[PDB]
């Protein structure tokens, strides 16, 4: 029911299905700006 | 440090300065009150020889003298004196007396006098300090055949009564039925024309308040909030059958009680302030959300979204209606 | 002749006991307090070099401190010790507030928590403190689309704000994000011309402050000097993170809102105090010391022998870590 989003402009958001307001937040590395970087490829660590 | 002892010593115990030595444990209360932004009261009491500070006020002693600090601005100004950001309040530990002479000595006259000629609702506070410090000072001031066999046959039924605890919701609900029947029979006209209103009017409102706390106590430990609704639901129902049926029997009963079976002053009136009234309700209203929200899981594909969202949205909603209810603070 | 002048010392002026010289106009006044019958009070109040004693009670002054005496007893007993039988209460100079405050934080607790299940008449009794209290912050706190679009821009999170203890450290990062944006739109002036500066200033003011302290409370209890490092440093900087973005935010989009969403006079100005960004600082001292040890213990073996005797004088040290971080009192 969890998953995330990448856009152009560099940033990920989360989100879910049932519950939508568990936890609304973005990820961003430790940067200022935007830095565009077009992210192409997400993938999950398969453990726990 | 300074005006928090100073002040504790003027009040309790000899009226001069503390020697500078703050080598007591109750320091780390005094160091709370003054930092901490959100601590805005500090108590403090003598104890046998010792000063105990605490920010926790208790209300265990029977006719102790305590004093209470109150704070004006969020948090302290040390470089300021520590006593131009504090006011003080010293109270007696006396739920009677203390509320009578707080109110009548000091917040009565205080409203009379000190009011602004522009400000609204001080004559209906005014009213209803009257009537409080009234109430308070009443109580503050507070053939033996017949009298022997009435003591008797009333105290059994009492006794009988005061068992209540160890019933079940679901047996209660019945007896509301019997003690309402068998409490009116005694008072008829049997050794005397009418016992005196006294008791006439109190036992019964022992009773009917005792149901009240009954089911409180009973619906709390019903859990409203976990799994199980099923036992739930049928415990609750008995709750609120027990609530309105005692009232419903009181007001109809007593019109004609009064009229053909003790000649008592009243008649066609009632006496129960139908306290039990708003707690049924209040059940009702749980009964009601949680069958809905039951009736929703069925269609649970239907709207699972808003149903697991809005459970714990609703939780913090129902925590301001806590078990064991009273309606003093209803607008919430 | 002891209580009253020493109490107003202790309260007033010095910390001390008066010398035994009762040579002052005000002296007829007092005297009358402790032998007449009817006077039940006595207000002192510290003027120009000067203190006045009179039972009349006035609110004159705006914001200043004063003290009335009560008694208990119509008239002292002057053989008992002459501080048991009197007792005081401060008010500031607001016939509404103080009234108000003293209810509240008095009485309202009083009744309810010091209460006897089983005891009647006490539900009069809460449901007078309850329109007492309520009348008492009514008065206190006190074409119509434009005051709707404020409230409905307001509770949008002043639900929140009034509720901030049931939150943690994630959501409050979200709330001051989400915050800024909506008070931003209540700046807008396209549903009605009119727009109220000042109760805008005035309520970023209040959410400041109390924001403030709410930050600060909940960091408080992390207790950030455990060992488990990793929990520390993660709690800490969410702390800082917040400090440092709610200072940032409402500095800069404020005095962009000024100019942006009404032309007003104002732009690019502080209205904050900045308390975050104290404790912001605070926060990062703490990290550094803590994190400056666990970086000696990575490198242990070079210097294990220091670590050990560092050790030991590091936690008399950490002693001396208190939370809600007074500025006044930090050289500690």
């Amino acid at each position: 029911n969890h998953f995330i989003i990448g856009t152009d402009m560099g940033l990920i958001s989360h989100g879910t299905r049932q519950d939508l307001r568990v936890a609304p937040k973005l990820f961003k590395p430790q940067q200022h700006g935007i830095r565009p970087v077009k992210v192409n490829v997400i993938d999950f660590s398969p453990f726990g | 440090k300074l005006f928090i002892f100073t002040t504790t010593q003027n009040y309790f115990g000899l009226m001069s300065e503390l020697w500078d030595q703050p080598l007591l444990c109750n320091c780390l209360e005094i160091n709370n009150f003054l930092d901490d932004g959100n601590q805005m009261l500090l108590r403090v009491q003598r104890s046998d020889a010792g000063i105990s500070f605490s920010n926790t006020i208790e209300f265990g002693d029977t006719k102790d003298k305590v004093l209470v600090f109150f704070k004006l601005r969020p948090e302290v100004i040390t470089d300021e004196n520590l006593h131009d950001n504090i006011l003080v309040s010293s109270m007696l530990e006396s739920p009677i007396s203390s509320l009578y002479q707080a109110v009548r000595q000091v917040f009565a006259p205080m409203l009379l006098k000190d009011q602004e000629w522009s400000r609204n609702f001080d004559p209906k506070l005014q009213n209803l300090l009257s009537e409080l410090e009234a109430g308070l000072g009443i109580v503050l001031r507070r053939s033996k055949e017949r009298a022997n066999y009435f003591k008797e046959l009333f105290e059994t039924i009492a006794r009988e009564f005061y068992n209540l605890d160890s019933l079940s919701l679901l047996e209660v609900v019945d007896l509301v039925e019997t003690t309402q029947d068998v409490v009116d029979d005694v008072w008829r006209q049997t050794e005397h024309d009418h016992y005196p209103e006294s008791r006439m009017l109190h036992l019964l409102d022992i009773i009917g308040g005792s149901f009240g706390r009954f089911v409180q106590k009973k619906l709390g430990t019903l859990n409203l909030w976990e799994d199980p609704y099923y036992l739930v639901k049928e415990s609750l129902k008995a709750g609120i059958s027990i609530c309105e049926q005692w009232v419903i029997v009181c007001n109809h009963l007593t019109g004609q009680v009064w009229q053909r079976y003790v000649p008592h002053p009243w008649k066609n009136e009632k006496y129960f302030p139908e306290t039990l009234d708003k707690l049924g309700k209040r059940l009702e209203e749980v009964l009601a959300i949680r069958t809905i929200h039951e009736k929703f899981l069925y269609f649970l594909p239907a709207s699972e979204e808003k149903i697991i969202c809005l459970t714990r949205v609703f939780e913090p909603f129902t925590g301001l209606n806590p078990v064991q209810y009273n309606p003093y603070t209803e607008p919430l």
